[PDB]
RNA sequence: CAUCCGGUCGAUCCUGCCGGAGCGCGACGCUCUCCCCAAGGACGAAGCCAUGCAUGCCCGCUCACCCGGGACGCGGCGGACGGCUCAGGACAACGGUUGCACCCCCCGCGGCGGUCCCUGCUAGCCGGACACCGCUGGCAACCCGGCGCCAAGACGUGCGCGCACGGGCGCGCGCCCCGCGGGCGAGCAGCGUGACGCAGCGACGGCCCGCCCGGGCUUCCGGGGCAUCACCCGGUCGGCGCGGUCGCGGCGCGCCGAGGGCCCGACGCCUGGCGGAGAAUCAGGGUUCGACUCCGGAGAGCGGGCCUGCGAGACGGCCCGCACAUCCAAGGACGGCAGCAGGCGCGGAACUUGCCCAAUGCGCGGCGCGCGAGGCAGCGACGGGGAGCGCGCGAGCGAGGCGGGCCCACAGCCCCCGCCGCGCAGCCGAGGGCAAGGUCUGUGCCAGCAGCCGCGGUAAUUCCAGCUCGGCGAGCGUCGCGCGGCGCUGCUGCAGUUGAAACGCCCGUAGUUGGCCCCCCGCCGCCACGAGGAAACGGGAGCGCUCCAGGCAGGCCCGUUGGCCC
């Protein structure tokens, strides 16, 4: 069909980034970049509509226009630059540092963390790659590209400041895990078992702290330290509320409306 | 292309299946007269919430109690018509909500909480004096004789703020 | 307008497809340049053809010469390259002298002449090294890839192919 | 065919308007290896290919044979 | 007769109900495609044309009237419709070869009432409603 | 017609069948008449290239052109001719364009080689011809 | 979300269909007091077009200009995205599901970064070679000529480390098989070893790699009618050797065989055939429709054929064949509104040659413009929703008008203010079905009415009028169609003694259906439970748009929400 398309419609935005269906016939589109297009969220938004800090979409380009705004330690400046998973961004004439996290119900959501914080980043090892003429290579959830005893789905802690490997949290039974992707985004539990059936899609059981089992895809797991968060976790614990735990603390937010 | 498009409207007002009968036809005429329906269409947008809301008690029915399905859209369905006023406080069970009839929504009307509260006495006076914005509920003017008033906002209602009863300038007659 | 598209096949039914669609760029095919042996040299001309994606293929269209590998011995260097002998799937093409990977040829042996002085290395290279001609065959596409290196022919396609063609 | 068999695949319909089965059949091309010693009636276990010919992207894995001809019962495998 | 009910018994369901739904005559004419092809209305609510001739018909007996009708040849298949126009002497309004609108008589291609051969009616002449004119809300 | 022509050997006779050079949707012209022909006893009318001939088209011709005798012009001739310049032409076929008594074009266009001479005598021809020989 | 009534007779009970009764969505007639919301030349013409507009943005060089204000050309990026419309297309498209160990992919993002030379070097870093612009000129126009001169982060050349290096090579694991990796479910990679090529990029380092965003295809299942279509196909079906392509493949070619399809409907033909997300109607099951919003296809009068590019077999590129045109000085030139307004043809049927990029995006580069994308207004009874035409004894507006406030790219409209204050209805009927005159006129089987049964033949409950009354309501009538009705299509759930209908009889192949019986697994089917795969949409939580149809808002806040299901 001719060539790439370089336009999202609203409708066809995906659900997460929640742009409302009327005022506007397309969203954002993302750039080709670190994260995907459904996998990753638009700066813009990020400023003009979550924070509501850009009154227009062209003032939010003004913004980083001038350096404002930095995501994983880098400028990252582009409006539409991809701003996805565990990203270090920094919002330093506001002086405030979020983690861009995965809410209960799945959309994305700016999280206040300590400089500790912000100093490390986490990213999913993907498969290794034996190119770059011999030398061993492998690829993270942001696209960056190595330590010989790790292996593919292990989260790497990249400091974003030394560029190389610190601490690899493996992939086994038991170590306390996010789910990036399926309908419980969010969540977090450790990974009761894997069933690969030597074929494709290896089966994923993941133990809640609750003790409710979740499960997804195996693609889909992210690590989220070796033992512990290792990470400023929401509020929320991936407790999954209930539609009516939902309701309940709806109907207090009204009380105190 | 055209956001226009993209927005929606829906059909509030259903006609009877059988169009001429005699005595639901009178019933209608006495509705009309009684609560000041200003036409049979008027009826029509109640007769079916009225039906709906019944109709999702019998979904919720066949339901077990206390479904996480059932006690989450049960809790609500209540919810909405008691906080309307319109279905009894104490009772919140399915069974109550079946017997509701179209009077309590003609209830529910501003022009109808007037009669009640005596400011036009006449159904068709409070229709007018709904026109001439002369009633407020809780600092809000209404020219609509539908609000459909909560029942904390029964408190609420009263002469509007505006020239009318203990005026603030010259109302009316007095103006002219 | 030459395609490989599926469209212009009929299906396993014979049966005839509806065109749903013009020719299409993606699906495009280009005339077949056909590699010629220059056979005397007493001229390589080596085209270069844009592709998908802004990348590049040599097409070889008349050419002698090129890189020749001796397997049994595991020596390998250029040779002068003399007239095909074989196609396997034409005999007017071996007449014509075109080149394509599976046509059989001849070689100089001067190159890898200087294996006559070892001995006991085979006994049929021995032979046409011995010979002005060593039995080869092409190893490379020398329409897409613009080179044309092959391997002496040793053990049994040698053996087959020296009666399939040489004696009378 | 020669280095070829057709494997009919059996399989079921579901219709709703009327809750019933419609059998239905489908002939697929298989690439056979002369490994496989292959005969009528036997039940072979294919295995995805890129496309060998024109109507051929299966080839065979593995070959089951059964005594004589026994009928064909619409078998599902 | 057993309607075959077997649970494999599925494509002689289809079948028999595809072959016999066109015995009902109504089915037959919406979906065979012979009226649409017929129809001096094809699948149009109604068409423009020229009155052929101001012609009364003689009514079925038991009623016994003529019934004043136009032969109206159609712009859109240049076929011929015979065309009741309505109410009390309208007739008068309509000159031969006028502009005339005509509707079907209300029956879906059948022919409505006492008048024989009469598959439409006359809605408006030259532009104007014949009620329009029959009531004088708008002149000829 | 514009000018004073020069005799030229008169290949076609009447009863010639001559191909059709126009898009017009003709295939054969069979000619009837040749316009201008004041002839003697016997003599069948014949006519050369540049000459307006009265022609009918064949049953193979589109139905809207057939049945009308109209005008045409052959613009090549099988015959050899001299022309004053002492050169000795000849055409593959006898052809025609079916032109309006003025002198316009039926068919938008002329196909394969035109002579000069009808060239010359029309002026739309000269201008549709891709090649005049 | 489970409902009927009128019509075969002297009456009766049936079958049977006719007609009513409701809804949707288009025409059509008559009328509409506002406010809000809103479809809009799809409907056998993907017919044809006058006019104006729909893709530019920047300087990389600036010698003119003239203070970096900076044109003009070259240079870079984009013009393939966006808008439009369903013509074609019936194992196709399209959808879910797969595969690329058979692959291509600019920007961007995160990384690697030895580039042989004989040499020839200027590598403190080079050439020649042109636009622009002068200077003379053609042409009716279009469109360009020659001269002379000068530029570029343009282009051409060019040192540069033998783990130089793009490519393509020849050779490098194995012992019945099955279990460690840089690996994988799987001999895949990446190299070592021996040659060839001298690819890039290098005159301001990118060679290259991955991720990714799309493609290119591919697997599996779904995927219209017709038997007054029963036999089909012949690169068609396999194998083999080449080419060709980004790549697999009869994808093209030779060669070699004899296949591949089919009563489980092939092939052929037809289609006023885009497909799905969805829509309409509705107890349940069904039925019906998929122009248009979202997605995927396919096309830009019709066929072809192409270069540029990272990507187009591009038509707001080019080239040609075929139509049908326009300019014209007659020599020549130059097309494409299935973009947006607007014209015309046609049809029953469908809007302003309207205004702006400020949002909503996108193009171009850190410093703002381009966009008939989109927004905004105009028309606008497609339709949806909210109020009016009274009420009071004399109470009182909003519909309006006039200035504000405010809105807005500016207007406006709404709303809020002060003043001034003009309430303002129709369209079908009354014999029944089916609601509403055992009133007076005319007329006299005429005129007419009447979906249906019926009325009218000089005392019409049926017409033409008056009068009354009824139903709906700023809407009401009329026609076409879908659905329900209609269990009158019957899977649920129809009938065949006699209302329509068991083949005259029998064998019979496919097809379909097959007594019981083994508990204990294997494949079936089957059933439940997951996982993963866009929304809008339908439902639904929460929420006072003054009420509403709405919208995802809102509020002194779950980490405010916008869950959750489909």
């Amino acid at each position: 069909a001719r060539g790439v398309r370089k336009h999202l419609k609203r409708l066809n935005a995906p659900k997460h980034w929640l742009l409302d269906k009327m005022g506007g016939i397309w969203a954002p589109r993302p750039t080709n970049g670190p994260h995907g297009l459904r996998e990753c969220i638009p700066l813009i938004l990020i400023l003009r509509n979550r924070l509501h800090y850009a009154n227009t979409y062209a003032e939010t380009s003004m913004i980083l226009q001038d350096k404002n705004v930095l995501i994983d330690g880098k400028p990252r400046t582009d409006p539409t630059f991809p701003v996805g998973f565990m990203d270090v961004f920094e919002i330093p004439k506001v002086h405030k540092t979020f983690r861009v996290l995965y809410d209960v119900k799945g959309r994305f959501t700016l999280v206040p963390i300590q400089s500790n914080e912000a100093g490390f980043k986490l990213c999913r090892v993907q498969k290794i790659f034996l190119g770059d003429k011999g030398m061993p290579y492998l690829s993270t959830h942001d696209a960056r590209t190595p330590h010989p005893d790790i292996k593919t789905n292990d989260t790497i802690k990249i400091n974003l400041k030394t560029g190389k490997i610190d601490e690899w949290y493996k992939f086994d039974i038991g170590k306390i895990v996010m789910v990036t992707g399926g309908r419980n985004c969010g969540r977090i539990g450790t990974i009761q078992a894997i069933d690969k059936h030597m074929g494709s899609y290896t089966m994923i059981r993941m133990k809640d702290t609750e003790g409710t089992e979740f499960l997804t895809r195996l693609c889909n797991v992210f690590v989220i330290g070796n033992d512990s968060p290792a990470v400023a976790i929401p509020t929320t614990k991936g407790i999954r509320p209930d539609i009516i735990k939902n309701r309940e603390l709806r109907l207090r937010s009204i009380a105190k409306r | 292309p055209r956001i226009s498009r993209h927005r929606n409207s829906s059909k509030t007002y259903s006609t009877p299946k059988k169009p001429f009968t005699k005595p639901r036809l009178d019933a209608e005429l006495k509705l009309c007269g009684e609560y000041g329906l200003k036409c049979k269409r008027e009826i029509y947008r109640a007769r079916y919430m009225l039906a709906k809301i019944r109709r999702t008690a019998r979904n919720l029915l066949t339901l077990d109690e206390n479904d996480i399905k059932r006690r989450f859209e049960g809790a609500a369905l209540l919810r909405r018509l008691h906080m309307l006023g319109i279905l009894d406080e104490e009772k919140d069970q399915l069974d109550y909500v079946l017997g509701l009839r179209i009077e309590d929504i003609f209830k529910r009307r501003l022009q109808s909480v007037i009669v009640e509260s005596k400011l036009a006495k006449s159904v068709h006076h409070a229709r007018n004096m709904i026109k001439a914005r002369h009633i407020s509920v809780g600092g809000q003017i209404v020219n609509i004789p539908s609000y459909m008033v909560r029942i904390s906002n029964t408190s609420r209602v009263a002469i509007a703020d505006t020239s009318s009863l203990a005026p603030n300038g010259k109302p009316g007659r007095t103006k002219r | 307008g030459i395609t490989h598209d599926k469209m212009y096949k009929r299906s396993k039914t014979g049966a005839v497809q509806g065109k749903w669609h013009k020719k299409r760029k993606y699906n495009l095919g280009r005339q077949p340049a056909n590699t010629k042996l220059i056979v005397k040299v007493t001229g390589q001309k080596i085209s270069t053809i844009r592709c998908r994606g802004g990348n590049i293929k040599r097409r070889a269209l008349r050419l002698s010469h090129g890189s020749f590998a001796w397997g049994s011995a595991d020596i390998s260097h250029k040779a002068r390259i003399l007239q095909v002998v074989y196609n396997s799937t034409s005999n007017e093409l071996v007449r014509t002298n075109t080149l394509v990977k599976g046509c059989v040829v001849q070689i100089d042996s001067a190159p890898f002449k200087s294996a006559l002085s070892n001995d006991t290395l085979d006994k049929e290279i021995l032979d046409q090294i011995r010979g002005d001609h060593i039995l080869a065959r092409i190893s490379s596409r020398p329409g897409q890839v613009g080179t044309a290196d092959g391997y002496i022919l040793e053990g049994p396609e040698l053996l087959f192919y020296q009666k399939k063609l040489a004696p009378k | 065919m020669q280095r070829s068999i057709i494997v009919r695949r059996d399989y079921l319909h579901f219709v709703q308007k009327y809750k019933r089965y419609e059998r239905r059949h489908k002939h697929v091309a298989a690439h056979l290896s002369p490994c496989f010693r292959v005969k009528e009636g036997d039940i072979v276990t294919i295995g995805e290919c890129r496309p060998l010919s024109k109507t051929i992207r299966f080839n065979v894995i593995k070959v089951e044979p059964v005594s004589e001809a026994a009928k064909k019962r619409f078998s599902p495998f | 007769s057993g309607k075959t009910s077997g649970l494999y018994t599925a494509r002689k369901l289809r079948t028999i109900r595809r072959i016999q739904r066109w015995a009902d005559k109504r089915y037959r004419k919406a979906h065979l495609g012979t009226w649409l092809k017929a129809n001096p209305l094809e699948g149009a609510c109604m068409a423009r044309g020229i009155v052929t001739q101001k012609i009364g018909i003689s009514a079925k007996q038991p009623n016994s009237a003529v019934r004043k009708a136009v032969r109206v040849q159609l712009t859109k298949n240049s076929k011929k419709i015979t065309a009741f126009v309505p109410r009390d002497g309208s007739l008068t309004y309509i000159d031969n070869n006028d502009e005339v609108l005509v509707a079907g008589f209300g029956r879906a291609g059948r022919a409505v009432g006492d008048i024989p051969g009469c598959r439409f009616k006359v809605i408006k002449v030259a532009g104007i409603g014949l009620l329009a004119l029959f009531l004088r809300k708008r002149e000829k | 017609g514009i000018g004073n022509k020069f005799r030229i050997s008169c290949g076609l006779p009447v009863g010639a069948v001559i191909n059709c050079a126009d898009n017009s949707g003709a295939k054969s012209l069979n000619m009837i008449a040749v316009k201008n022909w004041k002839g003697h006893l016997n003599r069948f009318p014949k006519a050369s290239v540049g000459d307006m001939v009265l022609i009918t088209v064949g049953r193979d011709g589109k139905p809207e052109l057939r049945r009308k005798v109209t005008p045409a012009v052959v613009v090549r001739q099988r015959k050899v001719w001299r022309r004053k310049d002492g050169v000795w032409i000849y055409f593959q076929d006898n052809a025609g364009v079916i032109i309006n008594p003025k002198g316009e074009l039926k068919g938008s266009s002329i196909t394969g080689p035109v002579a000069k001479e009808a060239a010359d005598r029309w002026p739309k021809i000269s201008t549709t011809a891709e090649c005049v020989h």
